[PDB]
C-alpha cells in the first residue's frame, strides 16, 4: 500500500485513450490496434471482416511468403473471395465504434 | 581509479533517491570546495601581439565593435593590447 | 485508364490560342529583357 | 467512413505552421539585418513571433493529449520514434563540431605555432571547475533518474522533489558555466582554439538551456497533475534530451578540455 | 508451395482436373483462364477443351470463344501452333458447336 | 495542490464545434490574433529592408 | 592545347599523360560494352508478342548479375590503382619550382639560388599578334628545362585556385597555407597551355597557364636575363 | 467539414473557366521563368 | 453499359490480353430480344 | 476556408498538392537561369559580364534545381501523396509539423532570391566554399543570405524525414511487415534516413561559415590556424548523400512504373531491390572524398576512396538488370511515362557509367573541374532524376486531379525533351575531354563547335517545357474525368478513385493473420 | 566513414538473416578478397643484435630451449643470429 498522489489512466484517461483502454480490458477491439487472425476461409468458414459502413477494403497476402498484398473492396452481402487466392471474405457489422 | 559500492544502483525509487543524496550530491560537494580551495586568480598573460590571435576580419554588431561579447577587461587584451 | 468524354472539350482552335498564349508568356518577357541587355551595360 | 475505427490523430487545422515557417525567416532575415545594416528590431520581432507559436502549439500539443484525450498507444509509439529520430539529428550536428576540432588539433597549422594548443592560448584547467560541471551534470542525471521512479510509482511530493534538485544542478551549470566564459583569458576570436572551444561548449550551452526549460515545463505539468503514473511521454522525452545533454558534455570535456588543451 | 514443381504432364492433369470440375462456377471458370495465361506456354489442346465443355455447363458460348482467342494471342509469332489446336479440338468445337472466332469473323478490325 | 484537469477536459471536449487552438476562451482568440499580426507586418517590414537593401 | 572540333584528350606531352590515355582507352571500351549490353537486352525485352507475367524466379540469375560486375571492376581497379601510385611515385626532381595562384594571374618562384620570381596575365585580346591564342596567352610563360624531372609547388595568397596543364596530366588545387606538390616532367619542347580549373572570381576564366619548355641551356640564360 | 470533393475541387486555384485558368496559369509559370531574367537586368543596372 | 464515377469500389470491365475474362459483362441490362438470346443460349449452340 | 484548407492544413494529400505547386514553379525559375548559362556560352565571347554575374547565375540554377524542384516533388510533393496511400494510413504521423515543412520553402526561396539582389549576389559556386565565399573575396550581405536559405531549406527537410520514417515504420496495417510495403515507400524511407543524417553535418558546416564571417571565427582560415580543406570534408560529406537522396525516389517510381505497364503483378527481385536500395543508402556515405582528388590528400587515402565509390556499381547493377528483367514476359503499353521509363532505364546508365571513369583518382586528376563531371550529373539529373519526374507526373496525374492529360500530346512532349537534353549534354562529353573547364563565362576559340551546339539543345528543352504547361493546362481544360484503372490489386493508391477523398482510410484495410 | 544503411538491423529473424547475408558476410568477402590481394611476402628484417629483444632470461621448456613457440625461421632470427 502507501503512495503519493499521481493519477493513474484508470482514473484520468479520458477522450479515444479511455476509450480504447477500457475496450481492450473487456477483450474486442473497436480501434483496429491488432491484426486479425485467419479462419480457414472455405465458402462456410469464411474470414468475417467487421465494418462501419457497406463495404471495407481486404488486403491478402495470400503466402506467409508474398511481399504482395492483394487489395479488393468488400462489400455487404455474400462471402466474396481474394482474387488470387479465393479465400472467403463475409462483411459484418463493426461494434463498440461510437 | 574504478568503481564498486557494494549494492543497489538500479530499480526502486528508494534506490535512486539513495545514490541522489549518498553519492551524487556529497560528489558535487566535494568538487565544489575543492574548486574554490583553489579558486585564486591567474595573473593576466603577457601581451604579446601574436597575429593568429585577437582576430579581427569583421567588426562585431555591438559596442565598439572591437569587443567580444564576454570580454573581460582583466584578462583579456584588445588587438592592440590590454583594457589597461 | 479509361474516361468519360470530355465535359468541355477543346476545340483546335482553342487548343491554338492556349498553345499561343503560352508560349507567349514565356517568351515576351525573356525576350525584352534580353533585346535591352546592351542599353543596360551601356547603362 | 466519418466515424473514425483507426487509433491514430488527425490534427485540426492550426495556424502555428505558418507563424513558424514566418517567424524562420523573421529571425534569419532578422539576423542579416544585425550583422549587416547594425540593427536588431527584426530579430526581436523573429524572437518574439517564435517564442509565441512555440508556446501555443505545444500548448494545443498539450490540449489535444491532456484534456482531449487523443494519445492513444499507436498515437505515443510514434512520438517515440520522432523523439529518438529528433536526438539523433541533434547527434550529428555535435558532430560537426567534434570533427572540426579534431582536424585543427590533430594536425596544427604552423600558423599556430605547429603546435596545440597553439602559442598564446593559456587552457583553462579541466581539474578546476571544469570537473566541477562535469559532477553537477551527472548528479542531475542521477537525480533525474530518481524523478522518473518516483513518477512511475504514484509519489507526487517526490518526483516533484528529484525533479526540483535537476533543474537546479543544470541552472547551477549554467551559471557556473556563465562565469568560466568571462574568467576565461581566451575568446571566439583567438584563431581556432577559441572558435572551436567557443561554439562547441556554446552550441551545448545553449541546449542546457533548452534542456533545463524543458524540465521547467514538465515540472509545471506536474504541480497540475498532467502526468499519471504511466502516461507521461513530455516527461520521458524530457529526460532523454537531458541525458543527450550529459552524454555531449561528457565529450566536450574530455576531448576540448582534457586532451585538447 | 515453395519449392513444389511438377513435371510438364503433372501441369497438364492439374488443369484438365480443374477445369472438369462438374460444380465449377463462374469464378472458378475465370480464375482458371486468366491464371492460365500467365505462364509461358499455349495451353494443351486437352486443357483448352475442358474449359470449352465447361463453358457449355454454365451456357456460356461467349466466353468459350474468346478462350480460343486467347490460344492464338499466346503463340505469338508461331503460327504452327493455333491451327494444331484447333485441329485436335474440331470434334469438340462441332459437337458442343462452338464457333470459331475467324469464323464469326472476329479476327478482323 | 490542485487537480482540477477533470475541469479542463470537460471544457475542451465541450462540442462547440471550434478548433483547438481557440477552444480555450478569449484569450485564446486575443493570442491568435496578436501572433497573426506581428508576423505579417514583420513580413512586410523584412519585403520593405530587403529591398531597399537590393539598391546601391 | 585544344584544336577545334576535339573529341578526346590533348595529345600527352608526359609518359603519365600517355599511359592515362591507354587507362581510358581500356575504361571507355568496357563502358561501351556495358551500355551496349544494357541498349540491346532493352530492346529485347521490348520487341515480342509473347507473354509472361506469372511469378519469375530471382537470385539464381542475379548471381551472375552480381559476381560479373565485381569482376569487370578489378579489370579497371587494379590499372587505374596501378597509374596512382606511379605518379606520387618516388622520383628525384633536379629543380623545384612554386607557383601561386592569386585573384587573376598567377606568379611564379625558381629559388634554387639565384630569386628569379615574376608574374603572369593573360594578353587582352585587343594586345594580341595575329596567331596568338585568344584566349590562353600569357605574357610571362614559364620557362622549365624540357626532359627534366620537376617539382612544382602550388599554392595561393588568396582564394582557392587550381594550377592545371592537361597537355602533361597535371591538376592541383592552389590553396592558401598549403604547399601542394605535384612531379611535371616533359619530353618534347615547345608550348603547353593551360587554365585556372577551381571558381575563383571576376575572372575566374582570365587568368591561364603557359609552359614553355626549352633544353637546359636555353633555361640557364633565360633565368639570368630573367633576372 | 466543408471541404468539396472530387475533380477539380482538390486544388487550391479555380477550374471553373478553361480562359480565366490560362490566364492564371500563364501569370503563374510566366512570372517564375521571368524572374531570373529581371533579376540578372537589376544586376546589369548597377554602380 | 454506362460506367459511372462512383463505381469505383464495384467490380469492373477491361480489355487487356493478360486477363482475357474481366470481372464484369459489357453490357448489364437487357432488352427483351436479348434476355431471349439469352434464353436460347442455355439450348444447343449447334 | 481557403485560408483553413490552404494555409493552415493536416492532409497529407492538400500539401503534397502545395508541394508539387511549389516545385513547378521554381522549375520554371531553374529552367531559365539554365538558359541564360547556355545564352551566355552559345557563341564565343562575353554576353552578360564578368564571371560574377555569370557565377551568380550558375548557383542560383543549382540551387532552385535541387533543393526547390526536385526534392520538393519527388519527396514533398510524389512522397506525401502516395507514402499514406499505399500504406493504407489515415494521413501521416506529425501532420501540423509536416505544415511547417512545407512552410519553411518559400521563405527558404525568398532568402535565396534577395542572396543575388542585394549586393553582387553570390557568384560562389553552389559549393559555397571558403576562402572565394568569405568576408573577404564575397564581403556583404549575399552569401550569409544563401546560408539562411540553406538552413531553413535544411530545417524543412529533416523535419520531413521525421515524419516519414515515423509514419512509414509505425502506421502501416497490423499485419503488414516492412516486406510487404511497396518498393516506393522503402525508396522514400531510405531516403528519409538519409537526410536525418547528412542535413545536420551540412547544418554546422555552413554555421561555422556564417561565424567566419561574422563572429570572427577562423575554421576555415589559415591566418587562425584554420583549413579551407576541412569545410571541403564537411559539405561533401553531406554532398554525396544528397545526390543519392536525390536518385533513390526516382528509383522507386520507375519500378512501380515499370512494373505497371508490363501488366506484371510484382516487380522482379524485390528484396533483392530492397538490398539494393538499403546498400546504396549505406555506400553513399562512406565516399565523399572522391570530391577531392585534386586536393592534396595521401596517395593511400586517395586509393581507399576510388575502390569504395566503385562498388557502389554492384547494387546499382542488380537495380537496373532487375529492371529490365521486370520487363520481360510482359504484357507493354507504350504509355507516356513508360517511355519516360525506358528513357531513364538506359539514360541514366550512361551517365552512372560515366560517373565509375570519374571514381579514378588517377584519371580524375584530368577530369576534374571540367565539363566532364557537367555531362556526367546532368545526365544523372536531366535524363535520370527529371525522367522519372515526367514518368511519374503523368502516371499519377489522374489520380491527384481526376482528369486525363492527352496521350498524344504527352508523347510528343517525350519526343522534344528527349532530342533536346541528348543535344545538350551529349557534346559536353567532348569538351571535357578536351580541357573546356567549369565555372567559365568564356572560353578559348577551340570550344566553339560543341558549346554552339548544347546551346542550341538548351532551346529545344525549353520547348519541350512551354509546351508541358499548356499540357496541363489542356487537361484541366477539357476534363475527361476517369472511369476505369487497371492493376488496382496490386496499387492501393487507386482503390478510392480519382480523386481520393480528403479523408481516405477513415476505416482501417482489413488484412489477416496467416 | 559513417553508415546508414535505411531500414531494418532490428527484431525479426527474418531481419537478422537478411543482415547476415545482406551485409555481414559480403564484407567478410570483401576484406578476404583484400587480405590476399596484399598477400605478398614481407621480406625477413635485417638483423641487427638489440639487446631489448631476443630476451632470454630463462631456457623455455622445449625444444632445445632457445627456439619461441611458433618460432618462423624465416622471419625470427635467434638472438645469435638469422636461423639460415
Ligand atoms: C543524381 C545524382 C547522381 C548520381 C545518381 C551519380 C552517381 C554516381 N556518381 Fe556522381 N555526380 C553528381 C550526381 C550524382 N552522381 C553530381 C551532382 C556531381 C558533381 C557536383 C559538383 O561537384 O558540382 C557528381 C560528381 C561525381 C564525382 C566527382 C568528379 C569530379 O568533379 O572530379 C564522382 C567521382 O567519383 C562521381 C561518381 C559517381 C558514381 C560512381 C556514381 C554511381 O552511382 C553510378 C552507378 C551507376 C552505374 C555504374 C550504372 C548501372 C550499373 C550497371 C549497368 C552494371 C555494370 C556496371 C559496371 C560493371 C561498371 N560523380
Ligand atoms: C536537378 C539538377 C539539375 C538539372 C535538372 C539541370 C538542368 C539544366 N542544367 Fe544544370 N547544373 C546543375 C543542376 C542541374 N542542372 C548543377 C548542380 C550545376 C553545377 C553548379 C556549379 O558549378 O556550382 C549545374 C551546371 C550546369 C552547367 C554548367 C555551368 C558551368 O559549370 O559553367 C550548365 C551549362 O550547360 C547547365 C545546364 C543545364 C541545362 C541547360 C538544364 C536543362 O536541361 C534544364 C531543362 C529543364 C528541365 C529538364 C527541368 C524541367 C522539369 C521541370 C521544371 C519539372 C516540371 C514539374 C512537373 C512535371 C510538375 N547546368
Ligand atoms: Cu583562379
Ligand atoms: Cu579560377
Ligand atoms: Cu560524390
Ligand atoms: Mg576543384
Ligand atoms: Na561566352
Ligand atoms: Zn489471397
Amino acid at each position: 500500500a502507501s503512495g503519493g498522489g499521481v493519477p493513474t489512466d484508470e482514473e484520468q484517461a479520458t477522450g479515444l485513450e479511455r476509450e480504447v483502454m477500457l475496450a481492450a480490458r473487456k477483450g474486442q477491439d473497436p480501434y483496429n490496434i491488432l491484426a486479425p487472425k485467419a479462419t480457414s476461409g472455405t465458402k462456410e468458414d469464411p474470414n468475417l471482416v467487421p465494418s462501419i459502413t457497406n463495404k471495407r477494403i481486404v488486403g491478402c497476402i495470400c503466402e506467409e511468403d508474398n511481399s504482395t498484398v492483394i487489395w479488393f473492396w468488400l462489400h455487404k452481402g455474400e462471402a466474396q473471395r481474394c482474387p488470387s487466392c479465393g479465400t472467403h471474405y463475409k462483411l459484418v457489422p463493426h461494434q463498440l465504434a461510437h | 581509479a574504478s568503481a564498486a559500492k557494494g549494492d543497489h544502483g538500479g530499480t526502486g525509487a528508494r534506490t535512486w533517491r539513495f545514490l541522489t543524496f549518498g553519492l551524487a550530491l556529497p560528489s558535487v560537494a566535494l568538487c565544489t570546495l575543492n574548486s574554490w580551495l583553489h579558486s585564486g586568480h591567474r595573473e593576466r598573460p603577457a601581451f604579446i601581439p601574436y597575429h593568429h590571435l585577437r582576430i579581427r576580419t569583421k567588426p562585431f554588431s555591438w559596442g565598439d565593435g572591437n569587443h567580444t561579447f564576454f570580454h573581460n577587461p582583466r584578462v583579456n587584451p584588445l588587438p592592440t593590447g590590454y583594457e589597461k | 485508364i479509361t474516361a468519360k468524354p470530355a465535359k468541355t472539350p477543346t476545340s483546335p482552335k482553342e487548343q491554338a490560342i492556349g498553345l499561343s498564349v503560352t508560349f507567349l508568356s514565356f517568351l515576351l518577357p525573356a525576350g525584352w529583357v534580353l533585346y535591352h541587355l546592351d542599353n543596360y551595360k551601356k547603362s | 467512413m466519418t466515424h473514425q475505427t483507426h487509433a491514430y490523430h488527425m490534427v485540426n487545422p492550426s495556424p502555428w505552421p505558418l507563424t513558424g515557417a514566418l517567424s524562420a525567416l523573421l529571425m534569419t532575415s532578422g539576423l542579416t539585418m544585425w550583422f549587416h545594416f547594425n540593427s536588431m528590431t527584426l530579430l526581436m520581432i523573429g524572437l518574439t513571433t517564435n517564442m509565441l507559436t512555440m508556446y501555443q502549439w505545444w500548448r494545443d500539443v498539450i490540449r489535444e493529449s491532456t484534456f482531449q484525450g487523443h494519445h492513444t498507444p499507436a498515437v505515443q509509439k510514434g512520438l517515440r520514434y520522432g523523439m529518438i529520430l529528433f536526438i539523433i539529428s541533434e547527434v550529428l550536428f555535435f558532430t560537426g563540431f567534434f570533427w572540426a576540432f579534431y582536424h585543427s588539433s590533430l594536425a596544427p597549422t604552423p600558423e599556430l605555432g605547429g603546435c596545440w594548443p597553439p602559442t598564446g592560448i593559456h587552457p583553462l584547467n579541466p581539474l578546476e571547475v571544469p570537473l566541477l560541471n562535469t559532477s553537477v551534470l551527472l548528479a542531475s542525471g542521477v537525480s533525474i533518474t530518481w524523478a522518473h521512479h518516483s513518477l512511475m510509482e504514484g509519489d507526487r511530493k517526490h518526483m516533484l522533489q528529484a525533479l526540483f534538485i535537476t533543474i537546479t544542478l543544470g541552472v547551477y551549470f549554467t551559471l557556473l558555466q556563465a562565469s568560466e566564459y568571462y574568467e576565461a583569458p581566451f575568446t571566439i576570436s583567438d584563431g581556432v582554439y577559441g572558435s572551436t572551444f567557443f561554439v562547441a561548449t556554446g552550441f551545448h550551452g545553449l541546449h542546457v538551456i533548452i534542456g533545463s526549460t524543458f524540465l521547467i515545463v514538465c515540472f509545471f505539468r506536474q504541480l497540475k497533475f498532467h502526468f499519471t503514473s504511466n502516461h507521461h511521454f513530455g516527461f520521458e522525452a524530457g529526460a532523454w534530451y537531458w541525458h543527450f545533454v550529459d552524454v555531449v558534455w561528457l565529450f566536450l570535456y574530455v576531448s576540448i578540455y582534457w586532451w585538447g588543451s | 508451395s515453395h519449392g513444389s514443381h511438377e513435371t510438364d504432364e503433372e501441369f497438364d492433369a492439374r488443369w484438365v482436373t480443374y477445369f472438369n470440375k462438374p460444380d465449377i462456377d463462374a469464378w472458378e471458370l475465370r480464375k482458371g483462364m486468366n491464371t492460365l495465361v500467365g505462364y509461358d506456354l499455349v495451353p494443351e489442346p486437352k486443357i483448352i477443351d475442358a474449359a470449352l465443355r465447361a463453358c457449355r455447363r454454365l451456357n456460356d458460348f461467349a466466353s468459350a470463344v474468346r478462350i480460343l482467342e486467347v490460344v492464338k494471342d499466346k503463340a505469338g509469332p508461331h503460327k504452327e501452333i493455333y491451327p494444331y489446336v484447333i485441329q485436335e479440338l474440331r470434334p469438340t468445337l462441332n459437337e458442343l458447336g462452338i464457333s470459331t472466332p475467324e469464323e464469326l469473323g472476329l479476327d478482323k478490325v | 495542490f490542485e487537480n482540477r484537469v477533470a475541469e479542463k477536459q470537460k471544457l475542451f471536449q465541450e462540442d462547440n464545434g471550434l478548433p483547438v487552438h481557440l477552444k480555450g476562451g478569449a484569450t485564446d482568440n486575443i493570442l491568435y490574433r496578436v501572433t497573426m499580426t506581428l508576423c505579417l507586418g514583420g513580413t512586410l517590414y523584412s519585403l520593405y529592408c530587403l529591398g531597399w537593401a537590393s539598391f546601391p | 592545347m585544344a584544336y577545334p572540333m576535339q573529341l578526346g584528350f590533348q595529345d600527352a606531352t608526359s609518359p603519365i599523360m600517355e599511359e592515362l590515355l591507354h587507362f581510358h582507352d581500356h575504361t571507355l571500351m568496357i563502358v561501351f560494352l556495358i551500355s551496349s549490353l544494357v541498349l540491346y537486352i532493352i530492346s529485347l525485352m521490348l520487341t515480342t508478342k509473347l507473354t509472361h507475367t506469372s511469378t519469375m524466379d530471382a537470385q539464381e540469375v542475379e548471381t551472375i548479375w552480381t559476381i560479373l560486375p565485381a569482376i569487370i571492376l578489378i579489370l579497371i581497379a587494379l590499372p587505374s590503382l596501378r597509374i596512382l601510385y606511379m605518379m606520387d611515385e618516388i622520383n628525384n626532381p633536379s629543380l623545384t619550382v612554386k607557383t601561386m595562384g592569386h585573384q587573376w594571374y598567377w606568379s611564379y618562384e625558381y629559388t634554387d639560388y639565384e630569386d628569379l620570381s615574376f608574374d603572369s596575365y593573360m594578353i587582352p585580346t585587343s594586345e594580341l599578334k595575329p596567331g596568338e591564342l585568344r584566349l590562353l596567352e600569357v605574357d610571362n610563360r614559364v620557362v622549365l628545362p624540357m626532359e627534366m624531372t620537376i617539382r612544382m609547388l602550388v599554392s595561393s595568397e588568396d582564394v582557392l585556385h587550381s594550377w592545371a596543364v592537361p597537355s602533361l596530366g597535371l591538376k592541383t588545387d592552389a590553396i592558401p597555407g598549403r604547399l601542394n606538390q605535384t612531379t611535371l616532367m616533359s619530353s618534347r619542347p615547345g608550348l603547353y597551355y593551360g587554365q585556372c580549373s577551381e571558381i575563383c572570381g571576376s575572372n575566374h576564366s582570365f587568368m591561364p597557364i603557359v609552359l614553355e619548355l626549352v633544353p637546359l641551356k636555353y633555361f640557364e640564360k633565360w633565368s639570368a636575363s630573367m633576372l | 467539414s466543408h471541404y468539396e470533393e472530387g475533380p477539380g475541387k482538390n486544388i487550391p486555384f479555380s477550374v471553373e473557366n478553361k480562359w480565366r485558368l490560362l490566364a492564371m496559369m500563364t501569370l503563374f509559370f510566366g512570372s517564375g521563368f521571368a524572374a531570373p531574367f529581371f533579376i540578372v537586368r537589376h544586376q546589369l543596372l548597377k554602380k | 453499359s454506362v460506367v459511372k464515377s462512383e463505381d469505383y469500389a464495384l467490380p469492373s470491365y477491361v480489355d487487356r490480353r493478360d486477363y482475357p475474362l474481366p470481372d464484369v459483362a459489357h453490357v448489364k441490362n437487357l432488352s427483351a430480344s436479348q434476355k431471349a438470346l439469352k434464353e436460347k443460349e442455355k439450348a444447343s449452340w449447334s | 476556408m481557403f485560408i483553413n484548407r490552404w494555409l493552415f492544413s493536416t492532409n497529407h494529400k492538400d500539401i503534397g498538392t502545395l508541394y508539387l505547386l511549389f516545385g513547378a514553379w521554381a522549375g520554371m525559375v531553374g529552367t531559365a537561369l539554365s538558359l541564360l548559362i547556355r545564352a551566355e556560352l552559345g557563341q564565343p565571347g562575353t554576353l552578360l559580364g564578368d564571371d560574377q554575374i555569370y557565377n551568380v547565375v550558375v548557383t542560383a540554377h543549382a540551387f532552385v534545381m535541387i533543393f526547390f524542384m526536385v526534392m520538393p516533388i519527388m519527396i514533398g510533393g510524389f512522397g506525401n501523396w502516395l507514402v499514406p496511400l499505399m500504406i493504407g494510413a489515415p494521413d501521416m504521423a506529425f501532420p501540423r509539423m509536416n505544415n511547417m515543412s512545407f512552410w519553411l520553402l518559400p521563405p527558404s526561396f525568398l532568402l535565396l532570391l534577395a542572396s543575388s539582389m542585394v549586393e553582387a549576389g553570390a557568384g560562389t559556386g553552389w559549393t559555397v566554399y571558403p576562402p572565394l565565399a568569405g568576408n573577404l573575396a564575397h564581403a556583404g550581405a549575399s552569401v550569409d543570405l544563401t546560408i539562411f536559405s540553406l538552413h531553413l531549406a535544411g530545417v524543412s527537410s529533416i523535419l520531413g524525414a521525421i515524419n516519414f520514417i515515423t509514419t512509414i515504420i509505425n502506421m502501416k496495417p497490423p499485419a503488414m511487415s516492412q516486406y510487404q510495403t511497396p518498393l516506393f515507400v522503402w525508396s522514400v524511407m531510405i531516403t528519409a534516413v538519409l537526410l536525418l543524417l547528412s542535413l545536420p553535418v551540412l547544418a554546422a558546416g555552413i554555421t561555422m561559415l556564417l561565424t567566419d564571417r561574422n563572429l570572427n571565427t577562423t575554421f576555415f582560415d589559415p591566418a587562425g590556424g584554420g583549413d579551407p580543406i576541412l569545410y571541403q570534408h564537411l559539405f561533401w560529406f553531406f554532398g554525396h548523400p544528397e545526390v543519392y537522396i536525390l536518385i533513390l525516389p526516382g528509383f522507386g517510381m520507375i519500378s512501380h512504373i515499370v512494373t505497371y505497364y508490363s501488366g506484371k503483378k510484382e516487380p522482379f527481385g524485390y528484396m533483392g531491390m530492397v538490398w539494393a536500395m538499403m546498400s546504396i543508402g549505406f555506400l553513399g556515405f562512406i565516399v565523399w572524398a572522391h570530391h577531392m582528388f585534386t586536393v592534396g590528400m595521401d596517395v593511400d587515402t586517395r586509393a581507399y576512396f576510388t575502390s569504395a565509390t566503385m562498388i557502389i556499381a554492384i547494387p546499382t547493377g542488380v537495380k537496373v538488370f532487375s529492371w529490365l528483367a521486370t520487363l520481360h514476359g510482359g504484357n507493354i503499353k507504350w504509355s507516356p511515362a513508360m517511355m519516360w521509363a525506358l528513357g531513364f532505364i538506359f539514360l541514366f546508365t550512361v551517365g552512372g557509367l560515366t560517373g565509375i571513369v570519374l571514381a579514378n583518382s588517377s584519371l580524375d586528376i584530368v577530369l576534374h573541374d571540367t565539363y566532364y563531371v557537367v555531362a556526367h550529373f546532368h545526365y544523372v539529373l536531366s535524363m535520370g532524376a527529371v525522367f522519372a519526374i515526367m514518368g511519374g507526373f503523368v502516371h499519377w496525374f489522374p489520380l491527384f486531379s481526376g482528369y486525363t492529360l492527352n496521350d498524344t500530346w504527352a508523347k510528343i512532349h517525350f519526343a522534344i525533351m528527349f532530342v533536346g537534353v541528348n543535344m545538350t549534354f551529349f557534346p559536353q562529353h567532348f569538351l571535357g575531354l578536351s580541357g573546356m573547364p567549369r565555372r567559365y563565362s568564356d572560353y578559348p576559340d577551340a570550344y566553339t563547335m560543341w558549346n554552339t551546339i548544347s546551346s542550341m539543345g538548351s532551346f529545344i528543352s525549353l520547348t519541350a517545357v512551354m509546351l508541358m504547361v499548356f499540357i496541363i493546362w489542356e487537361a484541366f481544360a477539357s476534363k475527361r474525368e476517369v472511369l476505369t484503372v487497371d492493376l488496382t490489386t496490386t496499387n492501393l493508391e487507386w482503390l478510392n478513385g480519382c480523386p481520393p477523398p480528403y479523408h481516405t482510410f477513415e476505416e482501417p484495410t482489413y488484412v489477416n493473420l496467416k
